[PDB]
């Protein structure tokens, strides 16, 4: 299978079938977060998906080709987390992103909480383009979870 | 071994639920790709 869309990342090494994360297939390239797969190869039916590009600091990794997703949050409008939680069906959820202010620049952040297994879920703009992936952030002075909108650099 | 299975299309849903704040946070990014609050 190679169809564009959102996928679950499953494993059988633990009890039953466990979902470790989510990813985006686009233009024949699978995109997920690095800590989901640790960079290991993946199976898509009878076929093999091999890592092609990876960076632990960005916490991104692509399979079968270079990172294709090149849309970015505009900083103004709201976005949708296409959350794909383990055991449950894909649900769009809409948010206005906040902002991670870092020494190297500011990046969007979505203040939505979902179990691990949802790491790698795509964040979308009103036009449908994937502007980043969910699952790498901080925990705030309360105890809830704020993920960055993690996006890669296309070629 | 990890395997992938499809869970949907990438599409904006026009009648989606709206939730979540828009907080502004100061963060550092270590060499391990871990965010932390400053
Ligand atoms: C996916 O593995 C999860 C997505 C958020 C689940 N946490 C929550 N609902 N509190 N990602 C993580 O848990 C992050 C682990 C990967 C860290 C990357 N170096 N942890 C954080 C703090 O984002």
């Amino acid at each position: 299978e190679t169809t564009d869309g959102v996928y679950r990342v499953m494993t059988r090494k633990l009890l039953g079938s466990t979902q470790v994360g989510v990813g985006v297939m686009q233009e024949g390239v699978f995109h997920t977060m690095w800590h989901v797969t640790k960079g290991a190869a993946l199976r898509s039916g009878e076929g093999r998906l091999d890592p092609y590009w990876g960076d632990v600091k960005q916490d991104l990794v692509s399979y079968c080709g270079p990172w294709k997703l090149d849309a970015a949050w505009d900083g103004l409008s709201e976005v949708q987390l296409l959350a794909v939680p383990p055991g449950e069906r894909a649900k769009n959820i809409q948010t206005l992103p906040g902002i991670f202010k870092t020494k190297d620049g500011d990046i969007g952040a979505v203040a939505l909480d979902y179990p691990a297994g949802t790491s790698g879920s795509p964040i979308l703009d009103k036009c449908g383009r994937v502007i980043g992936l969910y699952g790498n952030g901080v925990v705030i002075k309360n105890g809830s979870y704020v993920s960055a909108i993690t996006q890669g650099k296309r070629e | 071994d990890m395997y992938i299975e499809r869970a949907g299309d990438i599409t904006w849903e026009k009648d989606a639920e709206v939730t979540g704040n828009s907080p502004r946070l100061d963060v550092a990014l270590d060499e391990s790709g871990d965010f932390s609050l400053v």
